[PDB]
């Protein structure tokens, strides 16, 4: 059992990432 | 509604020093969307910007 | 058929001179705030630009951050279908 | 035949009650007097909030194609003694001084009725000359002194040299851009330790004065760092005498507080104003914007540019951190193109540091800047304001900090071209060798890119919270975001700074003509044409800058600044009168 | 948290969910001076524009929140704009309120603001208020939240909690523009046919004067005043944006209480927001010389223009310098009702 | 001395014929710019108000994200 | 409250500056060379510098307070060590007088203002722009009549 760790580390760091893309976008305007 | 007026910054670095390593990182830029002068100035801000960066790195 | 007066001071009747039925005006006061509302008036019209343009800036950048999520989402699909 | 005596203590059974603080009363009968005053003033009654960003189109536009100088009535009052404020031919001054803590104004008819409106007087300076004069001041700071045992660590000697020092005409500039540069952060200061320390030594031995006192930021640096033997000692005295000037004032500041509280915070922040958070540095580096919102119960509202952010959940909306310059290599270019490529006017985002975690909870800068600068060296020094592209462009494009082949060690005076930088360190005459002023430059990578102004609106203590119009609760402050507050200029200095730094008028202390007519050729024609301006008490400023009414320090303490011989005496007496007039203030007064 | 439990039993009758909020008193202050008022319900339409009964809100002020970051006043909105199943939600769509003490004030929420910040938040015995009872219990910091507010760029507090099943349904609701389109667009229609009003009586007639209110001139004024200085006369019109504060509805709003005189009163150029629906009054003991004195000291002011309407269907717009042009006030009355409806009852 | 004219019914305005033509042509210039510019501001608090609506359906999302 | 920046012995330096009967006639030529503005001035920096430096030391008094201009320069365009620091320091403490006389003259003329203009020129005779230094080197004339 080694998949369900890489694959949720990468998904929370795409999960804080939308995040600092939206973060991005009120830097904006 | 305006910025101060430019500095003087006589002459040309790049028309001086072609043995600078942060010379290849300097042609990532476009003339043709901007008149000369303004591409220059941005050249210029462009410039000293790399010159940071490798003072920074170094 | 108007009449030219210096002063008066303190009627009854509607229709006379007085101190209390002279209009307080300044011309430089109101000159002065004319000329700076003028330039306020004046920069109040060069605002209605270039919304179009910041608007396509950001429907393109709406359509690249889209196309981070459109990139996970099936990288995510995948990695959870070979458990069989 | 008893010797009863009447302390103040036993008159607080009068002097504490809210029917002496409310000005209600006193409006009812003002706004139904049958004839008012004629004389209405439109210059500083509302603090108009701006649309753009910039502070340069602010001033200029400000002093361009002007001819109108008006003044405010508190201005009026403090220029005459108190013989001739009682004579019956200023009745209309008199018109409107009838209660100490409120100095009432009657604004314009522009509607329908002109409403006189009160302001309540904060601090106990505010009281005009005529009704308080200045040997007073002086006085109850004499009565300070002796009441909370104050121990001044500074001799006449610290005092006289700051003083010549903010009078010296040939002030080095290049000072300036090292503050600028820098501006406030440690990991940033450490760079250039073999920059300063050169600088303030070849200062000191050139002119016999100590540099960099016009910033907190700089001298609580070289208190921190720089004391081991990198200056010569005497000019580190003053920097270490000076610094602790702040902690032993702040001290007494306590002492006179006493250890009471009430519910569970201290009583300190409503008896002094230099104790009370809610008031701020009028120089801002790191931020303090949402540290105050953590910590008010006072709800304020930092405008920036008419955005309002009176919320503390929305801070990175309107300001974001910088950090350290460590994490920010990621993000390099992408800040680049946003100095380049970003509109600055209509542009509300704040380019600040993070909230410095010190136990002073803010008070030493405060101090510093509010009752040490302004009377040591007279209220003659104006808050200016930086480009840093322009700045970046001087230290990079010279020769021998771009070739990298230009060796460390050399002096850069000899083979530096003919730019700004030379006519910068020409008059100057410091041989700052190029390498320190690599990093100098490198500086850039987190540096802002405009010193903003920012209009923050505190409301009052809940003590004197008594007005009726709920326009008048609060007491806004200006505070120059990022730029640095400074000295006169030269002409040859500002001939080759004038594409480097632009003044700002923002405060009553630090809103000066005397060194705004040297480093801005606007108001050098606004006082060519107006001489009777160059007061600092008189001096018109922008309102949508500087609301002299809604403001903390009024022109009495302009008035006191500039005429106060700096000294020990004046020092204690400015920092008494920034006690307020609430009635625990009259409480822990009456107690000392 | 007093309001919310005490028109949750009241309006619930005209209302099938209400709403708790509070409104600061920093975004409020310049809605009326010195806090004043002490409400009325109207939810008007984005796209179904039409006319809706009143309905009462009971505030209570000087009261705070549980919170001490903020302390402002207590206030609830109605909501029955959802037709039906309330389970569709309209997007922009506005609420407004008359808050009130002696009619002062105006506010304007969108539903939007409403509902995204209420999902973001979370050998008888005597009757007892079970919804007190309830109420009660909760009592804790997470059930207020910040929300900022498009009219006005200011966070106003809105308080839910999960307390029944008329607030439980609430959260979950969700759905698939033009709402403060019309009313400008209307006040400007109304604005722009009395400026024709005027132009078409100043054209009829010579280009010229009759002075109803008397008050003496200068002989600069045709210099301090310029040769058709009309610049407020011309930029009159941008300067409206109330109507319901203006002086122009309190005409038709007095139809049916006899007829006294209404006054819309602004600066020659941007000397300040000045004056909105004023009352010349011949009803007390001032009596028609204390209305005379009143208009004279209204035609003496030098700076500011005048906007005079009656309640009998008049107009006039009275210069500073005393002279006057009049001008009719008739208009369609299904405009009438309109606005009359949007007041308060026909 | 100052001479000012005395207040009677037949003192006539400055006679403007031109005034007014142009001059409510030009206001509705300026009064569309201002209905626009604050058409804009109301568009930019409401997509700042609907943007954290999905970043809040999008943490609601990631509860499934825990037990997975 | 006209605080005096000058001392005692600033008075006592240009006292017997003036008194001194060996004044060196070479900054008279040089005064006559470098009259009025300063770009004329800035290429003969190494020269004032020099022979100021140089009469710091054969006497102890300073020189060139025979013309403001000199001083207006010294205090704004020198400092830059190449003038003695004991020299530099009374140049500057002469114009921080001057500055501090002008801003006593201000306060005594106080705030008052008629005709959109201040009474200095009034209350006081060497506040009035219509009195005029007698060492001239600039169109103070054409300047004047513009403005009285």
């Amino acid at each position: 059992r080694f998949v369900s760790q890489l694959r949720r580390k990468l998904e929370r760091s795409t999960h804080r990432l939308i995040a600092d893309l939206e973060r991005l976008k009120f830097l904006y305007l | 509604a305006r910025r101060l007026p430019k500095p003087t910054l006589q002459g040309r670095l790049e028309a001086d020093f072609p043995d600078s390593p942060l010379l290849p990182k300097f042609q990532e830029l476009n003339q043709n969307n901007l008149p000369n002068d303004v591409f220059r100035e941005a050249q210029r801000s462009y410039l000293v910007f790399l010159t940071s960066q490798f003072c920074y790195e170094e | 058929d108007p009449a030219r007066l210096p002063r008066d001071t303190g009627p009854e009747l509607m229709w006379a001179p007085s101190l209390r039925n002279s209009l307080r005006v300044s011309p430089e006061a109101l000159e002065l705030a004319e000329r700076e509302a003028e330039r306020a008036r004046s920069e109040r019209w060069d605002r209605c630009a270039q919304v179009l343009k910041n608007r396509l800036l950001r429907v393109e950048l709406d359509g690249i951050m889209r196309d981070h999520l459109a990139r996970a989402e099936e990288i995510r699909q995948d990695l959870d279908a070979v458990v069989a | 035949n008893l010797l009863l005596a009447f302390n103040l203590q036993n008159a607080l059974k009068v002097l504490c009650h809210p029917r002496l603080h409310t000005p209600a009363h006193t409006l009812n009968s003002l706004n139904a007097a049958p004839a008012p005053r004629d004389r209405r003033e439109t210059y500083s009654l509302q603090h108009r909030r701006p649309n753009h960003m910039n502070v340069l189109v602010i001033v200029d536009e400000f002093y361009d194609n002007k001819y109108a100088a008006p003044v405010t009535d508190i201005a009026l009052k403090c220029g005459l003694p108190t013989e001739d404020f009682l004579h019956p031919s200023n009745y209309d001054l008199l018109r409107l001084e009838l209660h100490p803590l409120y100095d009432i104004y009657i604004g314009r008819d522009a509607g329908e009725r002109a409403r006189h409106r009160a302001v309540h007087r904060l601090m106990v300076g505010n009281l005009p000359t005529p009704l308080a004069p200045a040997a007073f001041q002086e006085a109850r700071g004499q009565q300070f002194e002796t009441a909370t045992s104050l121990a001044h660590v500074v001799d006449q000697a610290v005092i006289e040299t700051v003083q010549d020092t903010a009078y010296d005409t040939a002030y080095p500039a290049f000072f300036y851009v090292v503050e600028a540069m820098i501006h406030g952060f440690e990991e940033k200061f450490v760079m250039n330790v073999p920059l300063v320390s050169l600088c303030i030594n070849t200062y000191w031995e050139r002119s016999g004065r100590l540099a960099f006192v016009n910033s907190f930021s700089m001298i609580k640096f070289i208190c921190r760092h720089l004391g081991n033997n990198a200056i010569s000692k005497e000019a580190y005295s003053m920097y270490r005498k000076i610094y602790g000037e702040l902690i032993a004032l702040e001290q007494a500041l306590m002492r006179l507080a006493g250890s009471d509280v009430v519910g569970d915070e201290s009583v300190g922040q409503y008896v002094c104003a230099l104790l009370d958070p809610n008031l701020l540095p009028p120089v801002a580096y790191t931020d303090i914007f949402t540290h105050l919102l953590t910590v008010s119960d006072r709800a304020p509202q930092i405008i920036i540019g008419n955005e309002v952010y009176a919320d503390t959940l929305a801070a990175p909306q309107f300001i974001e951190r910088v950090g350290n310059m460590d994490e920010m290599a990621a993000q390099f270019v992408a800040l680049y193109g946003y100095r380049v490529n970003g509109d600055h006017d209509h542009d509300f985002r704040l380019h600040l540091g993070p909230y410095v975690d010190e136990g002073h909870a803010d008070v030493l800068e405060k101090i510093f800047y509010y009752v040490f600068l302004p009377t040591c060296t007279n209220a003659h020094m104006c808050g200016l304001g930086v480009d840093f592209q322009h700045v970046a462009q001087t230290l990079a494009y010279n020769g021998p900090a771009f070739s990298h082949h230009f060796t460390r060690d050399e002096d850069i005076l000899d083979n530096l071209e003919n730019g700004t930088l030379r006519d910068l360190l020409e008059i100057s005459d410091l041989r700052p060798t190029v390498g320190m002023i690599r990093d100098l430059s490198a500086s850039f990578m987190t540096c802002p890119t405009f010193t903003r102004a920012v209009r923050v609106s505190v409301d009052n203590d809940v003590t004197q919270q008594l007005a009726p119009n709920p326009a008048d609760k609060r007491t806004e402050q200006t505070v120059l975001v990022n730029g640095l507050v400074a000295f006169a200029f030269s002409e040859r200095t500002r001939a080759v700074t004038q594409c480097l730094f632009h003044a700002i008028p923002f405060h009553m202390f630090y809103g000066d003509p005397r060194v705004a007519a040297t480093m801005h050729q606007d108001v050098a024609t606004f006082v060519m044409r107006n001489p009777q301006q160059r007061a600092v008490e008189a001096f018109n400023r922008p309102e949508q800058l500087f609301a002299e009414y809604r403001e903390w320090h009024r022109s009495p303490m302009g008035k006191y600044a500039a005429e106060c011989l700096p000294s020990l005496v004046s020092i204690s007496g400015m920092t008494a009168m920034h006690i307020k007039m609430s009635p625990m203030a009259y409480i822990a007064q009456a107690k000392l | 948290m007093d309001v919310h439990i005490d028109n949750q039993v009241l309006s619930g009758l005209g209302t099938p969910l209400l709403v708790h909020l509070f409104v600061p008193d920093t975004v409020m202050a310049e809605l009326c001076p010195n806090r004043v008022p002490n409400a009325w319900c109207q939810t008007l339409f984005s796209d179904r524009t039409g006319l809706t009964r009143v309905c009462r809100v009971f505030a209570a002020r000087g009261m705070l929140p549980g919170r001490p970051s903020h302390r402002g006043t207590f206030t609830s909105v109605p909501v029955y704009c959802d037709e039906g199943l309330p389970e569709l939600y309209n997007p922009f769509h506005v609420a407004a309120l008359r808050f009130y003490d002696e009619l002062v004030g105006e506010l304007q929420i969108y539903y939007l603001s409403l509902f995204e910040g209420a999902k973001r938040a979370l050998l008888s015995r005597v009757p007892v208020s079970f919804s007190k009872t309830r109420r009660a219990i909760r009592e804790s910091r997470a059930l207020v939240r910040g929300i900022a507010h498009i009219f006005s760029p200011h966070a106003l507090y809105v308080v839910t909690y999960p307390e029944l099943s008329a607030q439980g349904r609430l959260h979950r609701m969700t759905a698939v523009l033009g709402a403060p389109e019309r009313e400008f667009r209307f006040l400007i229609s109304v604005a722009l046919r009395i400026s024709a009003s005027f132009r078409e009586k100043l054209a009829m007639q010579a280009w010229t004067a009759q002075q109803e209110i008397p008050v003496v001139i200068p002989t600069s004024y045709s210099r301090i005043y310029k040769n058709s200085d009309l610049i407020r006369e011309a930029f009159f019109t941008v300067q409206t944006r109330v109507s319901w504060e203006s002086c122009w509805v309190k005409a038709t709003i007095s139809n049916a209480p006899d007829a006294c005189l209404w006054i819309d009163s602004h600066p020659l150029y941007e000397e300040g927001a000045s004056a909105w629906g004023k009352v010349i009054d011949s009803r007390p003991p001032g009596g028609l010389v204390g209305a005379a004195s009143q208009l004279v000291a209204l035609g003496t002011d030098g700076h500011c223009v005048h906007l005079a309407t009656t309640s009998d269907g008049q107009a006039f717009l009275v210069l500073p310098g005393g002279f006057v042009i009049k001008g009719q006030l008739a208009l369609t009355p299904e405009e009438r009702g309109y606005i009359l409806a949007r007041h308060g009852i026909r």
